[PDB]
Order: structure tokens, then sequence, then C-alpha cells
């Protein structure tokens, strides 16, 4: 027993489904990549540790 | 045979006459002390196979150090009075290497240290560093001890 109205909040979400809206239209798409938030780094070491 | 000094741990030690406090200050990447005794070459008349060097005069090199920008510490705001032509004065300063334990096994001890510039490190948009400034110093004599000489 789930009933599903609980598998929509519990449950994660599948890669399948998804549109694509580009600028003022929806183009539908196959595949979907590279949606990352990437940072560097900046370090600082002395002579005390 | 016992193992040699590795070159990442260090303590400085500072004394000005303005300030009453010793302070000891951080640092990144102190360059390297040097001595040189300034020998001459002479050449003599009849003798054309050896070599004759006559000792001069001792040069002393200078202390280059290296530190983030960091709180105002004792030893920024007296570069400032000092580039600032607001004071002359000059300290003694203290540099000691530790081993694994806490242990001084060398120093090196400086003497009537001047500060004499001051460098800033570049202001880059896309750079992704600390901003380090250089600071250098001209002492007058140099005295090194400890244990691992």
């Amino acid at each position: 027993a789930i009933t599903a109205d609980d598998i929509a909040v519990q449950y994660p979400i599948p890669t399948y489904r998804f549109i694509v809206t580009l600028g003022d239209e929806q183009v539908p798409f196959t595949s979907a990549s590279g949606l990352d938030i990437n940072f560097d780094t900046i370090e600082y070491r002395d002579g005390t540790g | 045979m016992s193992t040699p000094a590795v070159s990442h741990r260090f303590l400085v030690n500072f004394l000005f006459n303005n300030i009453p406090n010793p302070f000891d200050i951080a640092f990144q990447r102190i360059s390297g002390l040097s001595r040189t005794l300034e020998v001459s070459q002479h050449r003599e008349g009849g003798e054309n196979v050896r070599n004759l060097w006559l000792a001069e005069q001792v040069n002393h090199g200078s202390l280059v150090l290296e530190r983030g920008v960091m709180n105002a510490s004792p030893l920024t705001l007296q570069f400032d009075r000092v580039l600032r032509r607001e004071s002359t004065q000059w300290a003694n300063v203290v540099i000691m290497l530790l081993n694994e334990l806490s242990l001084p096994v060398t120093t090196w001890t400086l003497s009537h240290a001047l500060p004499v510039r001051w460098q800033m490190g570049d202001l880059d948009a896309g750079s992704n560093q600390v901003l380090i400034n250089t600071l250098e110093l001209r002492y007058q004599d140099m005295r090194m001890l400890g244990v691992k000489l």
C-alpha cells in the first residue's frame, strides 16, 4: 500500500521525460547533458602550518 | 646518519625599539641568506701556473619575505612607517627551523634589519590566487646558531 500520490512526493525522478524550452519555443530533443556548476580553488600555506 | 632538515617549517621573531612586545609572524617564502667574502685575483710577474686570491670584505645578502595580504600586523604597520620615512628603526630578527616535535634545529639570528622594499602582487580579474606582498630587509650582521649548522 503506497498510493501513488505518495510516489509523486517520496520517490525519485527518472531522466527520460523532459522538455527543453529554448528562448520563446519548445524544441523536442533526445539527449541533454553538461549542466554542471564547477568552481576553482585558491590555497595558501605558511611556515607555521 | 641523522636525517637532513626539510624546509617547510620555520618561525620568525622580530624585535623593534618602537614596539614594546616581541612579535612572531608567519611567512610563506623566506628567500635565503647568502654570505660572500669577496676575494680578488692578483697576478704575479714570474708565476704563470698558480692563482692568488686575496680576502677582502664579507658581503651579506638580503632577507626577502613573502606572506599574504592579511590583517594589519605590527610588521606591516612598521614598514608603513619606515617607507613613509616617519621612523628608521631596525630590528633584531630570529629565524629558526623546527623538527618533528617542536625543537629548533637551526637558527639564523639577523642584526639591525632595515625595511627597504614593499612589493604588491598583481590584481587580475581571472586569477584564482591569494594577494601576496613581498617584503625585503637589509641587515648588518648575521650569526647562525643551532645544532644543524
